[PDB]
């Protein structure tokens, strides 16, 4: 040294196309 | 007021139901295995006999 | 294969009737020449249920307007939509009622009713299997509800075994426009209430308070009240005309919802109903609709159902989405609110499940709720008819036309015993 | 008003404009433009207000022709031709051309010839208005 | 030289079969077309398909069953949807006017006007098979085809075809949520049909299949195009060993005799395990008796009851996959040790096991994992007495008012069948407690 | 392979099947006929389908209208052993024939001789796009 | 066989199948067709998109089917994403 | 009417309460027994065995 849930909608809703693996 | 400890009444009154049931569940089931032990009991000792 | 037969009546009748069909038409996809103009395809399997169809690719709606004065047709014609209505669907006199359901029940009225009758049976023979009826008219005025109510004692004869709606405006104790219209009400409701299937109450109070606090505009024209009635109007019949999960028809709630022939009255409400400042702000869910919907401003009806029971309930859920919340949220409603329900009859909520939601929305609801706390209003009208019948008074305009004074004793008897019904399940 | 304003308001009526025109009509004669062959021949009339900017079309009967004419439209602001949903723009009274064609709601109109009290106001202004527009009216009149 | 017919009444009915329809096309390769892929120009490796689908010269295999519904909205989406060369013209009956939620419309006025034509497909479905065991029943309970319909199919199918099989796959309504307001109504008076014209019944019950769906393969929110995956992977187990070679086969009239002890009691319960999703899947070893366990456990129970609080009369195992008998017995004589698991004192032989070679196959899409092994659970059980009980309670309060009658009464049917259905099941609830107490 | 774990641990364990080889693997079929001496009822065309996991080959023939003899299966989704006997006392582990197969080559299944004549366009598509296995199907080589 | 697999050589009938079918069930207007295609040309081209036409077809409920109608609005008529009016509207019409 | 409605609800939450509390007592007997039965269960096998 001297050198130099992504949105709760998505959580809360139509996560059956998506699981929570496909989250 | 008086409209709302009616109403948180109510939800005690209810939760507390729920748990007289499920320990009345709990008790019959305890006491069916009661009867199993009994039983298992008189088995052991007749064939010890 | 399943048609709807649209009647109108009233010059409420004509304006409610505008701007129902314009968002069909816009639901459809249906400009104000004709023609559709639309982007799918699943829109065209279900239009005969409401367009007849014609040469050159036309749609035209299979709906009956009348009115007794002709100053509502050239408004009707001349509407953004008047062009697509054809015009000899129109049924108009030369001499109005004028704010007297007597006019129209006995005199004027009597004359008109052989022209729609044969209007509307060229017309309903004309499909192959009509489902049923669907009336809208008003009992504010006597053009609407002296006729109108004629036109339910004889269509019932005629077609029996079939299904008729109301979207009848029962009035309002402020936005009382009439001096006489308790008398044009009761007289009205009296033969309503024995002829009919299906009835709602949209009353111009709720209207008033919904779009000025829950959408929070400043100047309400007719037009956005006729918009927000018909959101429901045309948010009842949403599996009738797409397909989806659970398919539920009018038929199909109305033997949810009458558990007795007299009890046919219900609570119509909308749940996407938020401000354009708020639109932003607030997350569209399942649990949010389910919320909004059932607090007692979002009603369309002016009672107050923490006065009643409420007796059966009903929910039409749209857009595609999961049932697992939905099945969820209307559990946890009945368990928590055990005191708003009766307990002689469980599993009070008709669930019904449509994958299409109206354009620039996601998801939506609607409420069809029959209630004990309906009652009320028939108290409000009960005690102002006996008042004014007590003085003898305005009977020279009802009993110079071939009333007798004994039709006045009958629409009490049968109402008051009508509300004494009502009265033993709260 | 809700998105500027936390407490809503009214708009501002524009009243400077209204007390300027007060009754002020301007009408042109135009042809309906469409697919069905027997809508060639409707001669429709046009009427500006020019008090609210306001549009009215009205087509008189005409003799033995078998149409019940009349009421066309009435009194509603014209918004259609490529207007955004966040801002509208509506016709106003500068693109009221000799042979100019019209979009009122799915509806085709060509304007084919105005009155003496237009030519007077287009004499008038014939400022806001189009050399097009200028060279129409000196080729009509 | 084996075929099988199924039969789905109701929305509930022709929604689960095109679930139960694709696997089907995905064990033995069908493409929604109809046929073999066009890139394999040599076909016919086993007639596993001959049960389930038809042969024509040109090719194309064509389904065994026949879809029946009263409303035309749900059934025209099979017309138009990815299946639609590959499912008959014919075999799809369409109504035109649904029988809303009722019994007695969709028994007595309009299940009058179509009960003639199916059976014209169902006698042309008979005479193209050789050797037929029976029919299968995809029918709902709350449905108004499902029920009003179904109880005129069965009694004319009993008279049809005299000793064949008859099995049912019943969508039971939940004890807590129910999408309508009529169905004790439906519910009970349909089973008095059902108890005398049928051989077996298995119930199925949607709010158990919610929870299982939710807790077990990690998916919150599921939707009815999920749940027909597993009801449809429940019929593929049954029919496993009919199709598929397997160390020892079980018929369709194997455990019909085994699982029912008395023509009053015909109501087995399903159950099927494992149920993981696919990053659960490698983490955990699925052992033969890690996937038994699950099912004699009653929080994996597919209908909404205990059997702690009731006693077993008979049980079937459905074992299909990477499964060797050794400790098949090992695993069932370690459940013969727990003394929390009851069995009645009269039937002390209460097993018969299925076994099949080929481990079940997964679709695109689908919730399930890539699995070695399963098992089914085909199980009766007194425990539905306790579902039973707080059904007529119900029903019981609600006609005590003499509620929604009118809708039943005008029809047509007198008002003596609602009091003769509540006594019927009143003696079959009788004979419920009576099989269940002991000597 | 269930009797080496005797000499493999004193406490035998179950055999480990190949959980890779079951979860990547579709199905080459072959065109094959039989081959004996000249006898008039043996004209028949078998199908030949090497399945890809377990390493199984199922041999079946279709029904032919008109025919004496109609066999729907000939194999049921077993292994097959080359013809080089040594059955017991084997100190190594069995040879099977494992999936080398050509247009021509004559397979000696349970001592029923089959001649390969064609195969699925699938497997002919397998054959050109794998050739580190098969260099019968290089376009150079060929050339 | 490698070597003569890689070594090988590779509508009216589609008209003449829509041309039968619009006889069996009857069809012949298609002067409304040419009038609505003009009315709303709006240019002095005589081209449109594909799915113009084809919401054109599928709004006047012609008895044809959907492959026919897609194979038709997307093989031959079509020249680069814009379809002729006069030869196509002369074509189909018995 | 609401005051006798919270009198009411205060009456049965109480008496439930009291229930709750009889079946902790009667969960409690059960286990006690259940343990001792397990005992004489054990002592009975080392007499077989
Ligand atoms: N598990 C499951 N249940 C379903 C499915 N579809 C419908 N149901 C059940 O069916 C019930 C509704 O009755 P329906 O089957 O729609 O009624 P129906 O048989 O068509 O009779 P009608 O409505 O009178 O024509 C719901 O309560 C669901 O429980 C499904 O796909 N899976
Ligand atoms: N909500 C709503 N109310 C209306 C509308 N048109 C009229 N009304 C109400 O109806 C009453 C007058 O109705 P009226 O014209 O006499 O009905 P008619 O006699 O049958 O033609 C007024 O008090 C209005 O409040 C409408 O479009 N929407
Ligand atoms: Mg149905």
């Amino acid at each position: 040294e001297f050198g130099q849930g992504h949105t709760f909608g998505h959580l809360t809703h139509d996560a059956l196309g998506l699981s929570t693996f496909q989250k | 007021h008086l409209e709302k400890e009616r109403d948180r009444y109510i939800n005690q009154a209810s939760d507390l139901t729920q748990k007289v049931l499920m320990n009345m569940e709990d008790i019959k089931v305890r006491e069916t295995q009661i009867f199993d032990y009994r039983k298992k009991i008189a088995e052991s000792e007749i064939k010890l006999k | 294969m399943r048609e709807i037969v649209h009647l109108q009546a009233g010059q409420c009748g004509n304006q409610i009737g505008a701007k129902f069909w314009e968002v069909i038409s816009d639901e459809h996809g249906i400009d104000p020449t004709g023609t559709y103009h639309g982007d799918s395809d699943l829109q065209l399997e279900r239009i005969n249920v409401y367009y007849n169809e014609a040469t050159g690719g036309k749609y035209v709606p299979r709906a009956v307007l009348v009115d007794l004065e002709p100053g509502t047709m050239d408004s009707v014609r001349s509407g953004p939509f008047g062009q697509i209505f054809r015009p000899d669907n129109f049924v108009f006199g030369q001499s109005g009622a004028g704010n007297n359901w007597a006019k129209g029940h006995y005199t004027e009225g009597a004359e008109l009713v052989d022209s729609v009758l044969d209007v509307v049976r060229k017309e309903a023979e004309s499909c192959d299997c009509l489902q049923g009826f669907q009336l809208t008219h008003s009992l504010g005025g006597g053009t609407g509800s002296g006729m109108g109510t004629l036109l339910i004692s004889k269509i019932r004869e005629e077609y029996p075994d079939r299904i008729m709606n109301t979207f009848s405006v029962v009035p309002s104790p402020k936005v009382s426009d009439t001096v006489v219209e308790p008398y044009n009400a009761t007289l009205s409701v009296h033969q309503l209430v024995e002829n009919t299937d299906e009835t709602y109450c949209i009353d111009n109070e709720a209207l008033y308070d919904i779009c000025f606090r829950t959408l929070k505009l400043t100047t309400p024209t007719y037009g956005d009240l006729n918009h927000l009635v018909s959101a429901t109007m045309s948010g009842v019949t949403t599996c009738l005309r797409f397909p989806g999960q659970l398919n539920a028809d009018l038929r199909k709630l109305a033997v949810n919802m009458v558990p007795f022939p007299r009890l046919h009255f219900f609570m119509p409400g909308f749940a996407p109903l938020t401000s354009r400042g708020s639109q932003q702000y607030r997350a569209l869910t399942v649990p949010e609709l389910t919320q909004q919907m059932f607090d007692a401003k979002n009603m369309m009806a002016a009672c107050d159902p923490r006065h009643g029971r409420y007796l059966t309930v009903a929910a039409v859920f749209r857009g595609r989405m999961s049932m697992k919340e939905v099945d969820e949220q209307m559990l946890n409603v009945q368990n928590k609110n055990s005191s708003y329900f009766v307990e002689w009859i469980p599993n009070n909520v008709k669930t019904a499940v449509c994958d299409i939601p109206p354009r620039g929305l996601k998801m939506s609801a609607t409420f069809i709720g029959n209630s004990t706390a309906i009652q009320e209003l028939f108290k409000r009208i009960s005690e102002q008819f006996t008042a004014m019948f007590r003085r003898k008074a305005f009977l020279h305009w009802y009993t110079g036309e071939g009333m007798d004074e004994m039709e006045f004793t009958e629409a009490e008897s049968n109402m008051n015993d009508l509300v004494s019904e009502y009265q033993q399940y709260q | 008003q809700n998105c500027f304003a936390l407490i809503p308001k009214a708009p501002k009526k524009d009243v400077i404009k209204m007390l300027v025109n007060d009754n002020k009509v301007l009408r042109y004669l135009a042809v309906l433009e469409s697919p069905i062959p027997e809508d060639k021949d409707r001669r429709f009339v046009f009427s500006y207000f020019l008090a609210t900017d306001m549009i009215s079309i009205f087509e008189p009967p005409v003799r033995n022709s078998g149409i019940i004419g009349g009421k066309y439209l009435g009194r509603t602001k014209v918004v259609k031709p490529y207007s955004t949903v966040d801002n509208p723009v509506y016709y106003g009274p500068s693109d009221f051309f000799i042979g100019a064609v019209i979009e009122v709601f799915g509806h085709r109109f060509i304007i084919l010839d105005t009155d003496e009290y237009v030519l007077k106001y287009m004499e008038s202004n014939a400022a806001q208005y189009s050399p097009e527009a200028l060279a129409s009216i000196q080729n009509h009149v | 030289m084996r075929e099988c017919i199924s039969i789905h009444v109701g929305q509930a009915g022709v929604q689960i079969g095109n679930a139960c329809w694709e696997l089907y096309c995905l064990e033995h390769g069908i493409q929604p077309d109809g046929q073999m892929p066009s890139d394999k120009t040599i076909g016919g490796g086993d007639d596993s398909f001959n049960t389930f689908f038809s042969e024509t010269g040109a090719g194309k295999h064509v389904p065994r069953a026949v879809f029946v519904d009263l409303e035309p909205t749900v059934i025209d989406e099979v017309r138009t949807g990815t299946y639609r060369q590959l499912f008959h013209p014919e075999q799809l009956i369409t109504g035109k006017e649904d029988a809303a939620n009722n019994y007695a419309r969709g028994h007595y006025t309009i299940g009058k006007e179509i009960i003639d034509l199916v059976l014209d497909r169902i006698r042309k479905l008979a005479d193209q098979c050789t050797g037929l065991q029976g029919f299968l029943v995809f029918h709902s309970f709350g449905g108004g085809t499902g029920s009003g319909f179904t109880s005129l199919l069965m009694e004319r199918l009993s008279v049809d075809y005299g000793k064949k099989s008859k099995l049912e796959f019943s969508i039971y309504p939940a004890p807590q949520v129910s999408t309508a307001v009529v169905e004790p109504y439906n519910s009970i008076l349909t089973t008095h049909t059902t108890l005398e014209h049928s051989d077996c019944a298995f119930m199925v019950d949607n709010e158990a299949i919610y929870d299982i769906c939710r807790r077990n393969l990690d998916i919150e929110r599921p939707t009815y195009t999920n749940l027909n995956r597993l009801i449809g992977q429940i019929v593929s187990s049954i029919t496993a060993s009919l199709r598929f070679d397997g160390a020892l086969n079980v018929d369709l009239t194997e455990f019909q005799t085994n699982l029912v002890p008395y023509p009053r009691i015909h109501f087995p319960l399903a159950t099927y395990a494992p149920v993981i999703s696919a990053e659960k899947a490698y983490h955990e070893q699925l052992s033969v008796a890690e996937i038994t366990n699950a099912c004699f456990e009653p929080a994996n129970q597919m209908v909404k009851c205990d059997p702690r609080h009731g006693k077993y009369m008979a049980c079937c195992l459905l074992y299909r996959g990477d499964v060797v008998p050794k400790d098949v017995n090992a695993a069932i004589a370690t459940i013969k040790t727990k003394r929390t698991i009851q069995f009645v004192d009269w039937c002390p032989t209460g097993f018969k096991v299925g076994i099949n070679y080929q481990p079940p196959t997964v679709v695109p899409g689908g919730d399930l994992a890539k699995v070695q092994r399963a098992v089914c659970m085909l199980s009766n059980t007194t425990a539905i007495a306790e579902a039973w009980a707080r059904l007529d309670h119900k029903f019981d309060l609600m006609y005590a008012k003499r509620a929604f009658v009118h809708w039943y009464v005008g029809e047509g049917m007198e008002e003596g069948e609602f009091s003769e259905a509540r006594e019927d099941m009143a003696a079959l609830e009788k004979d419920y407690e009576e099989v269940g107490v002991d000597s | 392979e269930d009797s080496l774990r005797n000499c493999i641990d004193l406490k035998p364990t179950p055999h480990r099947r190949n959980f890779k080889k079951f979860m990547e693997k579709n199905i080459l079929r072959f065109f094959a006929k039989l081959v004996t001496d000249k006898c008039v009822d043996l004209d028949r065309m078998f199908v030949i389908s090497y399945y890809l996991g377990d390493d199984t080959i199922s041999v079946f023939e279709p029904i032919e209208r008109n025919s004496g003899i109609a066999g729907g299966m000939f194999l049921k989704r077993s292994r097959v052993k080359k013809p080089g006997q040594e059955v017991f006392k084997s100190e190594l582990s069995e040879y099977i024939k494992a999936e080398e197969l050509y247009i021509g080559v004559t397979v000696n299944v349970n001592g029923y001789l089959f001649r390969l004549l064609n195969a699925d366009e699938y497997t002919l598509n397998y054959m050109e796009q794998n050739t580190d296995k098969y260099p019968f199907s290089n376009l150079k080589l060929a050339l | 066989v490698t070597i003569a697999r890689h070594y090988r050589v590779p509508m009216d009938f589609l008209i003449a199948l829509a041309h039968e079918k619009f006889k069996k069930n009857m069809f012949e207007n298609f002067d409304t067709f040419i009038y609505s295609c003009v009315y709303e040309d709006r240019e002095k081209k005589n081209v449109l998109p594909t799915k113009d036409i084809k919401r054109l077809c599928k709004s006047s409920r012609l008895p044809l089917s959907d492959d026919l109608l897609e194979s038709l609005l997307s093989r031959f008529e079509d020249s680069e994403k814009q379809i002729d009016y006069k030869s196509f509207f002369s074509a189909l019409n018995w």
